[PDB]
């Protein structure tokens, strides 16, 4: 990334994180 | 040392007085599915001393005609003892092979035959242009006859075949032929009544000959079955 | 200078490519990040929700008719009350999911599915049910003889008024396809039918007929890949006042 | 045993050799083994360095050229009163490597293949007077085995929400791109002795997941006032290859892409009852030396 | 910027270059490599398996008559049996096996050949052969006492039914080419010619006429290079259903 | 390979491992 | 990406310029190299060793004639023999040489020459000789008061059979150019003569007319540069058999 | 040079090894 914004740069293809039980257990026990 | 052998499997057994070494194809041994390629999830079944075995096909009449004969596992085996009891039973199923071919005569026959145990053999129709059916390639325990042996019927070289794990039955050297086969597969396991993964093929490269009284000399196959795993159980079809 | 040569490939579009651009507006601030609630970050979360099977997928059940499997008390013994074809690329009961959705996105898929039915009679209805996956290779079970011999769970109606069914992923190799022959060794899944274990025997206060919602997500061994584009939507025209976007 | 091997094996010095009990010579082809005799061990031979490399004959570069996969010529004109089976300024083509019989033989010396496919477009227009050869913008949509290919030029099937497609033109350097190793087994079948689907009615020969997908291309271009036949060439090299399973070479002509169907040819070389031609006798040599 | 320039060569399609190129398919997870038994990394492997000459490449040998040679018995001393052209590139006995085959994919070839002949008769026939390996330069050897000059193997028929004949690479430099010019002084190998050493002795009850089955191998030294396309295979027209594959 | 895929990246020549002996001496001892 | 830019000479085709380009067989491994004698790593080697000036360029003398200068008997004192002209451009007795040839293929030389003359007369015949290098900017010297001011070698026939005239590197710069022009300032080299010291004095039996043969070589002072085409090759037409090449 | 192959590289003109008397002083004294 030649350019100098941040925003210009390629797509970020490495956010593995994941937290499925915000949709999948969403109770409070 | 190596023309006398003795092949024990499940309540099996074969002894060989005129063998020769026998033939692990492309250097590998039968073995169970690993935890690392395993994809199927459920508990297999092992039903090792039932199924793990020598089954011996019928025997077929090597002539003066002959072109050949054909085999395709494990649609030979699959309406066999507790091998097809397993198989129909089960969607999947994942084996290696113990091919062990006998043909004996006299000291004054001669004749050569090239057992070959061929991987996908996918066959090929003559002069024309539709695909080979259903029944023209699952033949069951009889097995097929080589229309056209000189090219493996599939266009290809019957030369060159050598290039897959074989032996040979020379009549003035042995009487018998043994291959172990592992698992040829590009998937872990496989549905057995649509896919046909080894072909065992034996062709007369030199026909039978003798000058003596004419006797009945028959190839019998038999076929172990090894490290049997299967899947997927459910009725029988 | 740099002594240079172009490439194959030299001034195309790919429409997949993954490159910098030049930004339009330098020196632009964009908006500070704000923590909101429910943040995706991979596919394979919303997968994993179950949702509504349409199991009553015919004529005569109209809108969310289709939604429910209405099962009665029966006089005859081990009587087969649905079967649900595993067909996802094909327009079956599977197809309006989450699971479903979100998967013909994609042409390649593996991993375990789980079915969750849930009970919605009165609390004085009784009964048992067998609810059967089979794995491909025949025909669908139609007796309950037949059926059973596969992976299969026994639930008895109650207290917890749910049970899961585990389709487990039994397969060659580690993929199978969403071809549109789903007849295929390898794009067919297998059969799920459900059958009465003993029966439904309510009071006669109660309703006489009671319900089942069937649900469906995939298990966290799930997974997706070779990306395509979507059979569920289309057009031929332009949409409305999409002219006017030029005015 | 597995080892490492950049060079052919040297030769060493041997000599006068007459020992009982050995017979390096006499061998045994029954039990399908080749021989193992040694060029020492037959004659008498002198030590000699090779230095000859072995990297040419790696399945890497024995089967990393590029080689041509498909080739169409499509009318580029105005279409509304042709017939129903014209390519009506695009074309479909369920994506195989067995049309053109180079890459098919090279490819079906072996049962099992894993490879990535660096495919190559070269698109090549004529006028169909002359008046110039219009810089035309092409795309070529990949299509998975499972989607909608497109019915038009103009079909809405051509955004690629999902779908990948190249828009590329004439007048630039061919279209480049790679395509995985899509399959769903570990390699590919090259050869599948087996049946498609769960029924009897299926088809021989031909493992669905071998297929990589559609290759649908269209000129982006609307209609000029006279016509043009645009042919699109198609160019796979594979790369990243594993190789499994090495098998006979065909001998007879390819009658077909769908099976392994053979004739022969009428005379020999290649025919089916003679593939080598004739010779006279087992004891004449043809190019004689006189 | 960087100022460049372009060379010759600028745009051109070589089909033999090695560069990287765009994914079409971004992020994709290939399917997980498993053991395949008879991997292939090198194709001087394959061409070291023995494979069936087509020494009676005759008329009126139809088929598999073609991969064997009929031995009887003579009543004159030191008579030639057969001869093998060596001619890789053009068409004889040597041409459809596995080092006939990869070898014209080639164009230089380079370093030993084996023979092996094994003798298909009954166990009661008896015999004696001479496998010559003649260097070339003159005629082929049509005696035994011309042929036995050069490199040559006399064997025994036996409990071990087979011997190697070493063709030994003889060469002025370290290549031959696949000229189609036979009689080049580049590209011509020699003469393997047999004779009786002494004679096919057999009993009454055996079969009279023996076989032999040749088979040729390469060795560990061999080697090839200057690939260009086999003269195997060919094709004038469309194959059939290739018209079908854009339908 | 300035592409985030490792599928590519430009042909791998380099594999100079044999073992004819799976094809040529495929017998047990 | 990169942001580059192309400069003037962007895609042109210098037949000089000095890049890579792309392999056309790759993982070709070439024949390994060999000990061949005489191998020339600069062509200042080929150069520095004499060959034959045709100081004899006249009419009657027809081919092998024009290497040899006859030298008789006088009956005048002083004579003049021969002269030799250095102009190696034009066409004259040094263009067919080694030193010669390879200089045509140059615009700008340097460095010293040297002039060999053998005797080859009989072993009874006796003389001697004076070859005179003379600087330029006059005439060419015809007597011997005149010629004998510059430099000169006086030779005695005898045991050794051969002098050296080295001609020295006289110039104003560095360089002097392959001009047409024979007469300019920065190509003109001088003059070579030679004349009878003594007389050639044989006896009545050997023959009275004996011969010189002269050589030139360049020393290791010598230099060129400025690559051009050579002027000693040309054609208006194809070659024979030339239009077989593309048959 | 980013080509695979040795021989694809530019000219090699550093060599200023000689030996000129393998022409001009061939005799063995």
């Amino acid at each position: 990334n030649f350019y100098k914004d941040s925003y210009a740069a390629s797509a970020s293809k490495q956010d593995f994180s994941q937290d499925p039980s915000k949709f999948t257990e969403p109770v409070v026990e | 040392s190596d023309r006398v052998l003795q092949l024990k499997l499940g309540n099996s057994a074969i002894v060989t007085q005129e063998a020769a070494n026998y033939c692990c194809a492309y250097g590998e041994w039968p073995n169970y599915l690993p935890d690392h390629e395993a994809v199927a999830i459920d508990k297999p079944t092992q039903p090792e001393t039932a199924t793990d075995r020598f089954y011996t096909l019928k025997s077929v009449k090597w002539e003066a005609g002959s072109t050949g004969w054909w085999w395709k596992l494990p649609d030979a085996l699959n309406n066999i003892g507790m091998f097809g009891q397993n198989v129909q039973h089960h969607y999947l199923y994942r084996s290696g092979f113990l091919i062990h071919v006998q043909c004996n005569a006299t000291r004054f026959h001669q004749g050569a035959l090239l057992v070959v145990a061929i991987p996908e053999h996918q066959r090929g129709a003559h002069n024309t242009n539709t695909s080979p059916g259903f029944d023209d390639i699952m033949k069951g325990e009889e097995g097929g006859t080589f229309n056209h042996p000189y090219v493996l019927d599939d266009g290809t070289s019957l030369a060159c075949a050598t290039i897959f794990p074989h032996q040979w039955i020379n009549l003035r050297t042995n009487n018998s032929a043994t291959i172990v086969l592992p698992w040829m597969n590009a998937a872990p396991m496989d549905f057995p009544l649509r896919h046909n993964q080894w072909t065992l093929a034996i062709i007369p490269v030199v026909p039978l000959g003798t000058r003596t009284m004419s006797s009945m000399v028959p190839i019998t196959v038999s076929i172990a079955p090894m490290c049997c795993e299967f899947n997927g159980l459910r009725h029988a079809i | 200078g740099v002594p240079t040569y172009l490439l194959p490939g030299s001034g195309q579009f790919l429409t997949t490519d993954d490159h910098s651009s030049a930004p339009v507006l330098p020196c632009f601030n964009p908006t500070p990040e704000m923590h909101i609630p429910g943040q995706v970050r991979n596919m394979l979360e919303v997968v994993q929700v179950e949702s509504m099977m349409e199991i009553n997928n015919t004529e005569s059940a109209v809108g969310m008719e289709r939604l429910k499997v209405d099962i009665s008390a029966l006089t005859d013994v081990d009587q087969l009350l649905f079967n649900i074809p595993l067909d996802i690329q094909l327009d079956g009961p599977l197809r309006n999911t989450l699971v479903g959705n979100i998967s013909r996105y994609y042409t390649h898929w593996s991993g375990s599915l789980e079915m969750t039915f849930m009970f919605c009679g009165s609390f004085m209805a009784t009964g048992k049910l067998i609810l059967c996956y089979t794995p491909p290779g025949g025909s669908c079970p139609t007796t309950r003889e037949t059926a059973m011999l596969g992976t299969h769970i026994v639930w008895d109606f109650g207290l917890q008024s749910s049970v899961t069914l585990i389709i487990p992923w039994i397969s060659g190799s580690h993929y199978r396809m969403f071809n549109n022959d789903a007849k295929s060794t390898n794009a067919n899944v297998g059969y799920v039918t459900c059958f009465m274990q003993t029966n439904l025997i309510v009071p006669s206060e109660s309703s006489d007929t009671c319900s089942l919602i069937g649900f469906i997500a995939a298990k966290d061994d799930f997974s997706l890949r070779l990306m395509r584009d979507s059979p569920d939507i289309g057009q031929i025209d332009h949409l409305h006042a999409a002219e006017a976007a030029y005015q | 045993i597995e080892s490492i091997i950049k060079t052919a094996t040297d030769t060493v010095k041997s000599e006068i050799n007459a020992e009982l009990g050995v017979v390096p010579s006499l061998n045994a082809v029954e039990t399908g083994a080749t021989s193992n005799t040694e060029p020492e061990e037959a004659i008498q031979t002198r030590t000699v360095i090779n230095q000859h490399g072995v990297s040419e004959t790696l399945v890497e570069n024995f089967l990393s050229r590029a080689a041509l996969v498909s080739k169409r010529s499509f009318e580029y004109k105005d279409h509304t009163s042709s017939a129903a089976q014209t390519d009506k300024n695009f074309f479909k083509w369920t994506i195989n490597t067995r049309s053109f019989v180079q890459l098919r033989r090279k490819l079906e010396l072996f049962t099992y293949l894993r490879f990535d496919a660096e495919i190559t477009i070269l698109t090549t227009v004529a006028v169909n007077t002359y008046m110039g050869l219009p810089n035309l913008t092409l795309q070529a949509m990949f299509v998975p085995t499972g989607a909608l290919t497109p019915e038009k030029q103009d079909s809405f099937h051509w955004q690629s929400g999902s779908n990948a497609s190249v828009f590329f033109k004439i007048s630039d350097p061919p279209a480049r791109m790679t395509i995985p190793f899509m399959c769903i087994n570990s390699a590919y079948s090259v050869f599948y002795d087996g049946f498609a689907g769960f029924e009897k009615s299926g088809l021989y020969g031909i493992n669905p997941a071998d297929t990589i997908g559609n290759l649908c291309v269209r000129i982006v271009n609307e209609h000029q006032p006279v016509g043009f036949t645009v042919t699109v060439r198609v160019y796979m090299k594979p790369k990243h290859i594993k190789a499994w399973a090495p098998r006979p070479p065909r001998t007879l002509p390819y009658m077909s892409i769908a099976n392994a169907n053979y004739k022969g040819k009428k005379r020999a070389p290649n025919a089916l009852n003679a593939i080598i031609g004739n010779r006279d006798s087992v004891k004449t040599m043809p190019h004689n030396i006189v």
